[PDB]
């Protein structure tokens, strides 16, 4: 058995400004120089594209390598970034007084050309951009209260990002690791369980109990900031701690004596919201933490290295085998541990979908003090982590295609999983399709058919709650299971986790922090609109896997590889076939999914949670409208659209005008893309002639000969320039809407 | 870890006997994590580096462990005033732990005289693990004579560092050898006890040895999670 | 150094920085006259 | 006096048995892994740690029981107190 241990080249690659001179050295075919324009694109499409630079796997880890420690130190200037201009260019101080009435400002105009107007009145004797990034929230959280702890982070933020860097740089010119230190799988994952996720909880947990809990606990009593204990006062002085937390004045001893009920004052299990903050307990959250160090710890300890306990990933694989499936999963162990895409093609997928999740369960249970108050900040949160995980699970699609193309090898897959999804594609592909016009009529259509019996006088033959109704009654139980679970189900929790699901609001400084949510007959057709434009992405990047290789079509489209434009007009028209033609068709419908998505969180929000709390009841930014016109297209686009773009039309001359300039800027970069999506470069390359000719008239033309756009630069220009505009414009509709009405 | 002497300690293990042949002082062949394993190392984690680096620890921490008790013990026995009778984390190199006000300048002025004398001598002594010989070549007021080393960076000797010449012969010096990383060893644990004591105690370790012997039962770290 | 320097002579370089002095020229000439809109 | 009470008194039995399984065969221990047929096997150990013990018991094992007995000794503490029997 091979010994898990370090191993490394010396001085494997010389440090030297001698190739940054001579763009293109990385690849063979470019290394020669410009000939034409199209040398310039390729120059920058190839650069990151390593296993097409070599065959070597060892030399392709340790460039991915280090270019993970490139990426890390620019995450930590972008952090350091955030903590300076929080602690130089913010109001945090005057908003840790006044939560409530203060604006988080931490961005601030130079005075130029007119701009200034850009420096709104957001209180605390302080004028800039309102952010909704929500980091006052997460500071507040973490027990900051001083410019000065922002400002240290800042400091340490850079150190971190220049041993990020020299990391990089070391482990690549200086101590490259070989290819057997990558290939421990079950090394990695030991100490990414127990060490990166285990460790880092635990750590979190010893802040939340030393420092989080005991400042906001002064801070949500009324205590003035600057009067607070410095957090390193409440470390030192037990005596301190004790006053606040009782269980404190025993020490560390009730831990190990197994006493640990002695510790529910600060490690609690209320659930629901804290009715000063509007957010979670931070004493639960400081428990949860201490749950899950002790999970991770434990799952760290379960793959072998090198004292024989623990287990082969590989003996569990080969041992899940069943009648149904030929030879299982045997192969799948050699596969991960040689193609970085296979590898990169899982993690993406749940990356992805991890962020998604992040962001329903942030919105429902608000972790962050004021943050449910902050309209403009939830729906910012929300759509953000949303739109990250389209776009993350959309490159699982691409990187699962480029394994197919790349790295799979029929030898070492005969009759296992992988060979036999492939010899019943059809049968997939063909089903999947079926579904999604299932879907498509059935729930797209009934929008239709409300639409048109509407226009035609009928409202009581559309689908309604005052009409034929569509009761999402398996949503419904499910919601009553989780309000109930105090009772039986959960004894030792005083609350549900969210009060989304029933019961009584928590109403933070006038207004409603989170109240249940509801679902009738509109929330019931919005769903399965969700499943339907889910299903339809899932159809166009899998059936580009699944037919990366090969169809019936086109029998080697192997040898074509994963990015070519077509093969040709024959056979009635290949245009678009290859599989990263699918991930360019993948991304429009993830767009046209996710937009739906957050106009539904927009609106449901708006509509039947958010609003204003006084004697008279509960006022909702749109009063409860979504109920009724959100059953037809004509209600999305009146209501919703027409009605809510006034705040980012009418913001000219005001501080939020620069909205209003980026919402018409990418309603242009959206209708700037058409032209490359509907037209094709045979017709550009042309014009281009005649241009280059006056060139030539005048003795000025280029020695670089141009060139238009290759067949696949044309659709990727064409799709990230839809993708930015139609984002942006959303971008700008939310926030001026927000901003003002929140 | 095996205690005392062996020809093996507890971790001992076939796979780290390849490369630990017992050359090295105090070769207990003890390297669970394979650490000194010759094959495909590089950078810091290699065979020199790594047995250079526990020999300077040995050397700091037998002063520390001598010297973060030795006030308190001469303070006892009345050799030296009660105002210097003071706990190692007291001194000024933690101010928040507290702090002596009483040196002929304050901490920031002494520290930056330590700043400059250790930058001299530490660049120099590393001048001599990277470029073996150089540190007695050029002038540095007539001491180059006594900078030459010896080749093997943890050992230079030379007219000072080896003032009265001691192990002259092989046997003897390999014999010394092993009695300063055995007491080196025993020095860094001491000092590792020391700090965790003061967070478990707050009391300096003299206190804590004279509470143990005047009640062990009753005074230990199991009767010091609480208070 | 040599190659340092031909670094910097490569296009995206000199862009940057060309176009960095040519903003910045623009933007101090209307932070010292604000408000053009005629030549007077 | 939390010697020789009901907490202390489970600690050391639930360590004591998972040294005393592995030791005697009733567990899995360095040299002995478990099939999928939950049968002990000779194992394929890299270090091969060296033990004077009979058995072969290496300080591996010790972690790995003592480990285990907390966390059985553990759960039973905190269990017969969530029932009131402790
Ligand atoms: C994600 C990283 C990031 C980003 C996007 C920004 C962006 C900005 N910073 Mg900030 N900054 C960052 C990180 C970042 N900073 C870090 C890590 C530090 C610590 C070194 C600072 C320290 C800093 C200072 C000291 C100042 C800014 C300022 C600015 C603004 C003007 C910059 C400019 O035009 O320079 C000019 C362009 C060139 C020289 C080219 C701009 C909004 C300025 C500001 O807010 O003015 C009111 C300002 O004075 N930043
Ligand atoms: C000053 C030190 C130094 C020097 C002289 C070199 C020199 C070299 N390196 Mg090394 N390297 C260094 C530091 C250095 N490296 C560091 C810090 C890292 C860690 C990230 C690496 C990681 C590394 C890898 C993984 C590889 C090299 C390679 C190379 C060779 C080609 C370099 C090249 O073409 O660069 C020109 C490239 C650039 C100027 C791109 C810079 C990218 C960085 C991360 C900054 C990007 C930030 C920017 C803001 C991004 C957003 C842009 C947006 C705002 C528009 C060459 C021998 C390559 C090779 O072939 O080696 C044999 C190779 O594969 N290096
Ligand atoms: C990683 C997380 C973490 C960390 C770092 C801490 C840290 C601390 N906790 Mg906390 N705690 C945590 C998690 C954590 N806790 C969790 C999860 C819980 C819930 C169960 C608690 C519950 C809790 C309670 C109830 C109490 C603490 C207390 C403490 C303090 C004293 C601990 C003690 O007695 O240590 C004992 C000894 C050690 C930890 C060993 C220290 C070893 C030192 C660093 C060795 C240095 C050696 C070196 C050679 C020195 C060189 C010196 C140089 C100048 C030359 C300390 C600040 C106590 C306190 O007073 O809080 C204010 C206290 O009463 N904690
Ligand atoms: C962890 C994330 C991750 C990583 C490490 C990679 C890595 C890689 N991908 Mg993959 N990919 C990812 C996520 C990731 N991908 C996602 C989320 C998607 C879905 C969009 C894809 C879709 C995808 C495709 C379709 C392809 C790759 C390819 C590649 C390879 C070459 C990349 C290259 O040279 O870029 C060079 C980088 C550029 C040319 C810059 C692109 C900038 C974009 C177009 C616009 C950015 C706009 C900005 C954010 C905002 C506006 C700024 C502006 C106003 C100034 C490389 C192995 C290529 C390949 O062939 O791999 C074998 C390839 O064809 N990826
Ligand atoms: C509004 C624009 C629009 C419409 C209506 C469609 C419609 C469709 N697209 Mg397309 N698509 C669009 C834009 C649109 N797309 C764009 C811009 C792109 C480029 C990115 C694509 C790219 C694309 C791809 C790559 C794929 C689709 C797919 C589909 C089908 C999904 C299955 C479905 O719902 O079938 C049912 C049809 C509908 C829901 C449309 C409306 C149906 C009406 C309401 C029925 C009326 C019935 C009535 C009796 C009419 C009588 C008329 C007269 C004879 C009397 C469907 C035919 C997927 C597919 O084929 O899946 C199998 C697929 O793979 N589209
Ligand atoms: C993803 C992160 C990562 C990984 C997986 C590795 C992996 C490796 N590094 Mg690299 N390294 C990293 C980041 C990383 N490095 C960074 C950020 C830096 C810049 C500081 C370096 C600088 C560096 C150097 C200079 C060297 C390595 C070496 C090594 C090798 C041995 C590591 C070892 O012995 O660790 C085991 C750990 C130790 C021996 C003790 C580390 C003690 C640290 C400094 C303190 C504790 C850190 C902890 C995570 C957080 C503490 C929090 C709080 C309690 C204070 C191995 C291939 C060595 C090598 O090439 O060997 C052939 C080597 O010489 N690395
Ligand atoms: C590296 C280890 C180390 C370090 C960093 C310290 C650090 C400290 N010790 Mg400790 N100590 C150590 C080891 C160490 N000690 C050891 C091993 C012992 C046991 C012998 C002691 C015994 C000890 C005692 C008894 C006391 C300290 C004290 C101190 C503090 C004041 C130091 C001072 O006043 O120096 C003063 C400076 C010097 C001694 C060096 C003189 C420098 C001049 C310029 C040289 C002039 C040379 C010239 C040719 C004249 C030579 C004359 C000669 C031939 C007669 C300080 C926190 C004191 C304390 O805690 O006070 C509150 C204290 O009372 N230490
Ligand atoms: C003498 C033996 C003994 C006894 C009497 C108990 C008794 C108890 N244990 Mg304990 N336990 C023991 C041994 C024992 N344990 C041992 C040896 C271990 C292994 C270390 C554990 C580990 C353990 C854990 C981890 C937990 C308990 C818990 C409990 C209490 C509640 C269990 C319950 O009703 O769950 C009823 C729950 C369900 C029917 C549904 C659970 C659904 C899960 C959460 C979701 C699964 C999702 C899936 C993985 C995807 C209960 C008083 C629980 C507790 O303390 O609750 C307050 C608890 O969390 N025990
Ligand atoms: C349901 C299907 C369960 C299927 C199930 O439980 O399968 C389980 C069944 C068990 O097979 P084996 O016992 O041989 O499995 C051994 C494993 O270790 C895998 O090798 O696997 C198959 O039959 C494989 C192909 C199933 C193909 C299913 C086609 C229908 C898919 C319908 C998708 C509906 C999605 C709804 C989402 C809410
Ligand atoms: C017979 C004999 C002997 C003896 C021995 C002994 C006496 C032993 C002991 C041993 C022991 C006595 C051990 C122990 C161990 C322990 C451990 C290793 C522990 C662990 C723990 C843990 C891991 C924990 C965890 C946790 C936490 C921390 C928290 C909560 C949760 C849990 C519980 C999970 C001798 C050799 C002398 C000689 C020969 C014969
Ligand atoms: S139109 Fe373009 S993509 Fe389609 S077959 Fe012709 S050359 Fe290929």
């Amino acid at each position: 058995a091979k010994k898990v241990k370090i191993a490394v080249d010396r001085n494997p690659v010389e440090t030297s400004f001698e190739k940054w001179a001579k763009p293109g050295h990385f690849s063979r075919t470019l290394s020669k120089g410009p000939n034409t324009t199209t040398w310039i694109w390729n120059l920058h499409a190839d650069a990151h594209d390593f296993d097409s630079h070599t065959s070597d796997l060892e030399e392709i880890s340790r460039k991915v390598f280090s270019a993970h420690f490139g990426q890390l130190g620019i995450i930590f200037i972008w952090l350091s970034g955030m903590y300076f201009h929080g602690a130089r260019f913010s109001n945090y101080e005057a908003w840790l007084s006044d939560p409530t009435h203060i604006k988080p400002s931490a961005q601030v105009v130079w005075p130029i050309v007119g701009q200034e107007i850009l420096n709104g009145d957001v209180g605390g004797g302080f004028q800039g951009i309102q952010i909704t990034s929500g980091f006052f929230q997460l500071w507040r959280a973490s027990g900051i209260t001083s410019e000065l702890q922002l400002y240290t982070t800042a400091i340490g933020g850079l150190v971190m990002a220049a041993a990020m860097f020299f990391a990089g740089w070391f482990h690549y010119h200086k101590a490259a690791p070989k290819l057997e230190w990558f290939q421990n799988v079950e090394s990695m994952l030991n100490h990414h369980l127990g060490g990166l996720l285990g460790l880092g909880s635990l750590a979190w947990a010893g802040h939340q109990i030393h420092v989080s809990l005991p400042v906001n606990k002064l801070l949500d009593a009324g205590v003035d900031p600057k009067e607070i204990p410095l957090p390193h006062d409440l470390l030192l002085n037990r005596a301190i701690m004790a006053d606040l937390y009782p269980s404190f004045a025993k020490g560390i001893a009730p831990f190990f004596t197994l006493n640990w009920s002695e510790y529910s004052d600060f490690l609690t299990f209320k659930g629901g919201l804290n009715p000063v903050t509007g957010g979670l307990w931070l004493s639960d959250t400081a428990h949860h933490h201490v749950a899950i160090a002790v999970l991770f710890l434990v799952a760290g300890h379960m793959y072998r290295t090198n004292w024989g306990i623990g287990h082969s990933m590989k003996e569990i694989l080969e041992a899940h085998r069943g009648p149904f499936t030929g030879e299982g999963h045997v192969g799948l162990y050699e596969i991960l541990t040689t193609s970085w895409h296979a590898q990169l093609a899982i993690n993406l997928a749940l990356f992805g979908s991890l962020s998604i999740i992040v962001a329903h369960h942030m919105y429902a249970m608000p972790p962050y003090p004021y943050l449910a108050t902050d309209y403009g900040t939830q729906l910012s949160l929300f759509t953000h982590h949303t739109w990250i995980g389209g776009f993350c699970i959309v490159g699982a699609g691409a990187h699962a295609a480029i394994f197919m193309v790349r790295d799979y090898d029929p030898t070492n897959n005969y009759n296992n999983l992988l060979d036999r999804v492939i010899r019943h594609r059809d049968a997939i592909i063909s089903h999947l399709n079926w579904v999604c016009i299932f879907l498509g009529f059935h729930s797209f259509g009934l929008y239709i058919h409300n639409d048109t019996m509407s226009a035609l006088g009928r409202p009581q033959d559309m689908f309604s709650d005052t009409a034929i109704q569509l009761q999402p009654v398996f949503a419904q139980w499910i919601q009553n299971t989780h309000f109930l679970a105090p009772q039986l189900t959960a004894p030792n929790a005083l609350a549900a986790t969210s009060l989304t699901w029933g019961g009584d609001l928590v109403a933070v400084g006038g207004k409603v922090a989170m109240m249940p949510i509801s679902l009738g007959t509109s929330d019931f057709m919005v769903h399965h609109i969700h499943a339907f434009t889910i299903h339809v992405t899932v159809l166009i990047l899998l059936k580009g896997v699944l037919f990366a290789r090969s169809s019936r079509l086109i029998p080697d489209k192997a040898n074509l590889g994963f990015r070519f434009p077509c093969d040709g007009p024959g056979r009635g028209g290949t245009c678009q076939v290859s599989a990263w033609d699918h991930v360019f068709l993948g991304l429009f419908w993830m767009y046209n999914s996710l937009s739906i998505v957050i106009f539904h969180f927009s609106w449901k929000m708006q509509s039947d949670v958010w609003g204003t709390v006084t004697a008279s009841g509960v006022s909702h930014i749109t009063g409860g409208n979504f109920a009724q016109s959100a059953n037809t297209i004509n209600g999305w686009l009146r209501d919703f659209l027409w009605a809510q773009s006034s705040q980012v039309i009418q913001s000219y001359g005001s501080a939020l005008s620069a909205y209003g300039l980026i919402f018409l800027g990418a309603h242009f970069v959206w209708a700037f893309s058409l032209m490359f999506l509907f037209s094709g470069r045979g017709y550009w390359q042309e014009l281009i002639e005649s241009i280059v000719w006056a060139h030539n008239k005048l003795k000025v033309a280029p020695a670089i000969q141009p060139r238009a756009l290759s067949i696949t630069q044309g659709r990727a220009v064409g799709v990230a320039h839809y993708l930015l505009g139609g984002i942006a414009t959303t971008w700008s509709f939310f926030l001026a809407r927000i901003i003002s009405v929140g | 870890v095996d205690r005392s002497k062996d020809q093996l300690y507890v971790g001992a293990s076939q796979s780290s006997l390849a490369y630990l042949d017992g050359s090295l002082p105090g070769d207990f062949g003890f390297d669970p994590l394979g650490l000194l394993d010759p094959v495909n190392s590089g950078g810091f984690i290699e065979p020199k580096w790594l047995q250079y680096s526990e020999v300077i620890h040995a050397r700091w921490a037998m002063l520390g462990a001598a010297g973060c008790i030795a006030p308190e013990v001469l303070g006892a026995a009345g050799l030296i005033p009660d105002a210097t009778n003071i706990k190692w984390f007291e001194s000024g190199v933690i101010p928040p732990a507290g702090s002596y006000n009483g040196y002929w300048a304050d901490p920031y002025t002494i520290f930056f005289v330590e700043i400059v004398a250790m930058q001299f001598a530490e660049l120099r002594r590393l001048q001599d693990f990277r470029y073996p010989g150089s540190m007695g070549q050029q002038y540095f007021l007539g001491l180059e004579a006594i900078f030459k080393g010896s080749g093997d960076a943890a050992y230079p000797g030379g007219p000072f560092f080896n003032l009265f010449n001691l192990g002259k012969t092989e046997a003897a010096m390999k014999e010394l050898k092993l009695k300063e990383i055995k007491n080196g060893r025993l020095a860094m644990l001491a000092m590792l006890g020391y700090g965790a004591q003061a967070v478990m105690t707050g009391k300096g370790p003299f206190q804590n040895l004279v509470e143990h012997l005047a009640d062990p039962v009753n005074n230990n770290i199991l009767t010091n999670f609480a208070g | 150094m040599k190659d340092f320097t031909t670094y910097l002579s490569t296009a995206p370089v000199i862009a940057t920085i060309w176009f960095t002095f040519t903003a910045g020229l623009l933007i101090e000439i209307n932070r010292y006259f604000p408000d053009p809109l005629v030549f007077s | 006096g939390f010697i020789g009470s009901s907490t202390n008194l489970i600690m050391v039995a639930s360590t004591t048995a998972t040294l005393a399984a592995a030791r005697f065969g009733l567990a899995p221990t360095v040299k002995k892994n478990t099939t999928a047929g939950l049968k002990l096997v000779d194992s394929k150990n890299s270090a091969g740690v060296i033990s004077n013990d009979p058995a072969g018991f290496t300080i591996v094992d010790v972690l790995a029981m003592g480990a285990a007995g907390h966390g059985l000794g553990v759960g039973i503490v905190l269990g017969l107190k969530g029932i009131g029997a402790l």
